[PDB]
């Protein structure tokens, strides 16, 4: 088990096995308290050194009975992206990385005039999932999301 | 207009954070940069916080009662951690 | 109460400082530490500041007009300088 | 001439004699805007590196046309000192470095029961002056100020 400590001292427990990765811990945290992975900044306690992703937690300073510090970086600044419809026509959308794919699809539905259940969005080959935030996919200013039609 | 749910400990946390905010208003004021409406917001926040610290201190036991001055120090550390996004700024804002 | 007296450009300085204060309220809020009344003070300050930034921008020339987001970055630096009482803090990344 | 720049970006001018010391600059600043020397924190612009006291300003890359940054530290936190009366009896006083010598003398007057015009205070050989702040004299916790009787 692992203690996660937040600013102002709220603490909670995370149990890790059988692998012990930083990406696993972050997914654990999301499930426990709802903070998206892309927003999590984790450091070893009390040293305050940032955890490294590509390194197993056992290989850093962390085993059972250790404490990690979580600071939440909101990452909510507006940016603009492009969604390309099925006809090849790209249109800009103002978004924030903390909004859901579902929310972006409501925007695309409105502009394109296609019901949200009749399409899905992709980015860099992989599907965007309704319940996840845009920040999970690493969208940048004027990245192109593609719209794909269902049957 | 997007609220974030919170537990019991946010009340004490906010008093300390906002004590930190006061300390920065005050330090800014010594730079002769704080305009007149700004100085009213300073004095206002000091009064509200003083009444909030006195209300909170009565509900809590003796060993956890903190004065305005000691709460300022905790808020400053919290603010350092956030401004740099670095717990090392920092460390005691998390309560080790 | 003791007034500290200001001069011209306290007005701009206070908007930037208080933009910095907002940025800290917001960052604190994502830590689930900001209680409900605290979150109201956050949203209240955001609204007032947005109306103050638009009133101030009209009186000033083009080269000095700044949005909420760029004013935040100036206020954060100011806050760093004040939290450490050190001009070198919030210049180019530094620590205690 | 030298430009002093304050936290809000406002600027003013100071002209420096042939000493060109940090202590000289600070005294000019006190005269121009009323901020006591002990409250001044000065740095080179734009590098933000602190000025060093024992080094001449010409030696730190400050000449004519240069800018220094001033941040004011009020230094208002309580401390306790000792004042010794004429009979050899030391007594403790809570003070703040921003309080005036005159104010401290009101405290000593009240406790010792001697009118303030009938005495003066010294510290480390030199007299304390009524209108100056205690921070001028570099008083520490439990420094001993001596009380001297007039005729």
């Amino acid at each position: 088990d692992l203690t996660v400590k937040m600013l102002a001292g709220n603490e909670f427990q995370v149990s890790l096995s059988s692998s012990m990765s930083v990406s696993e811990l972050k997914a654990q945290i999301t499930q426990k308290i709802g903070v998206h992975a892309f927003q999590q900044r984790l450091a070893v306690h009390p040293s305050g050194v940032a955890l490294q992703d590509r390194v197993p937690l056992a290989s850093q300073g962390l085993g059972p009975g250790s404490t990690v510090l979580l600071v939440v970086d909101k990452c909510d600044e507006p940016l603009s992206i492009l969604v390309r419809n099925n006809k090849g026509r790209s249109s800009t959308y103002e978004v924030r990385l903390t909004q859901t794919v579902a929310h972006l699809k409501q925007q695309v539905s409105g502009l394109e005039g296609v019901q949200d259940d009749l399409f899905w969005l992709t980015f860099e080959g992989k599907p965007l999932e309704d319940q996840l935030p845009l920040g999970e996919y690493g969208l940048k200013p004027l990245s192109t999301v593609f719209m794909n039609l269902r049957l | 207009t997007t609220q974030i749910e919170v537990g019991p400990g946010a009340t004490n946390a906010t008093i300390n954070f906002e004590a930190g905010i006061l300390e920065c208003y005050e330090r800014f004021s010594w730079q002769r940069a704080l305009d007149y409406p700004g100085q009213d917001r300073l004095h206002r926040l000091k009064r509200k916080l003083e009444s909030r610290i006195k209300t909170h201190n009565k509900s809590e036991p003796e060993n956890k009662r903190m004065s305005l001055e000691e709460r300022k120090a905790i808020g400053v550390k919290m603010m350092k951690v956030l401004l740099f996004m670095d717990p090392s700024a920092g460390i005691e804002g998390f309560e080790p």
